[PDB]
């Protein structure tokens, strides 16, 4: 069921659990969660992508999501 | 047999990037609808103001016309189709989750595959996705 990594599973939640209206910037991945680095981030960040978790709205950095339950 | 043969399925030449099933419990962006032209041309304005697509095209296969559309939105695939199997009280419609994007528009835009509208110049790009 559960096809991703525990750590890229947080990764995903943190940003559908944003209470940001923004999202969750590439700038605040790495803030929220500083022992991710950001060589790990983007490969999470693609995977989730191809995952169809997340996307970007306006921006590469500006990361949104919509459905990940 | 002796008239426009009409499929069930996408054809092969987009079988390569496609996920096959509609029913998969996943969230997707990519869909494409396998219609008529009459068809997708009514979807092309609907979807499009409906969903809030990125990315719309019509485009020529070999006896009927796809459909090529992203939605921003994320969703599962099956609410799409369910959106899309409603609307065939006129016509027949196969609509399928794509698994590669620009790999599929690749094959959109060959010799049989021809470009007919859309609403990005010049296809989908890199800002359109995460590199």
């Amino acid at each position: 069921a559960n096809g991703l990594t525990v750590a890229q599973n947080q990764v995903l939640n943190l940003i559908k659990a944003c209470p940001r209206p923004e999202g969750l910037n590439f700038q605040d991945l790495k803030n929220q969660l500083k022992h991710m680095s950001v060589s790990s981030i983007k490969q999470a960040v693609d995977f989730l992508s191809n995952e169809g978790h997340i996307y970007s709205t306006v921006d590469d950095d500006h990361f949104k999501s919509t459905d990940a339950e | 047999g002796s008239k426009v043969e009409d499929p069930k399925d996408f054809p092969s030449e987009l079988l390569s990037f496609l996920s096959h099933a509609v029913f998969s419990n996943r969230t997707l962006a990519c869909f494409a609808i396998y219609t008529t032209k009459e068809k997708a041309a009514l979807l092309y304005k609907k979807i499009m103001e409906k969903y809030s697509v990125t990315f719309i095209s019509r485009h020529n296969s070999y006896n009927h016309n796809i459909l090529f559309f992203l939605t921003p939105h994320r969703h599962r695939v099956s609410a799409i189709n369910n959106y899309a199997q409603k609307l065939c009280t006129f016509s027949f419609l196969i609509c399928k989750g794509v698994n590669k994007e620009y790999l599929m528009y690749s094959a959109l835009t060959r010799d049989p595959f021809s470009v007919i509208e859309e609403s990005l110049p010049g296809g989908l790009k890199e800002h359109d996705f995460n590199p």
